[PDB]
């Protein structure tokens, strides 16, 4: 799982 | 109830036993809750990163930041889904 801003 | 430790029902007697409607409904809610929690946690982490890099310090800054906020997250934990969701803090 991960999370990032464009 | 996002404090609650998530676990699938222990009611089914063996792995191949058909779930009652009650158990199916219960497990559905647990599955969706875990996915939602992990997504929230990863999105907040991304938001913290974006915020920290921007360091908005006026309402105008914030208006600008809102315009560019595009946060993409993926939940992929396999068999560890519930464990990972329960490990979360805040």
């Amino acid at each position: 799982s991960s999370g990032v801003d464009l | 109830q996002s404090m609650r430790k998530l676990h699938f029902s222990t009611a089914p007697p063996n792995p191949d036993a058909p779930w009652t409607p009650r158990v199916a409904g219960f497990n559905k809610r647990v599955f969706c809750a875990a996915v939602g929690r992990l997504a929230a946690m990863h999105a907040r982490m991304a938001a913290v990163q974006l915020w920290d890099m921007s360091r908005p310090r006026t309402d105008e800054d914030l208006n600008e930041l809102l315009g560019i906020t595009t946060i993409r997250v993926t939940v992929c934990e396999g068999k560890n889904l519930l464990q990972r969701a329960n490990e979360l803090v805040n």
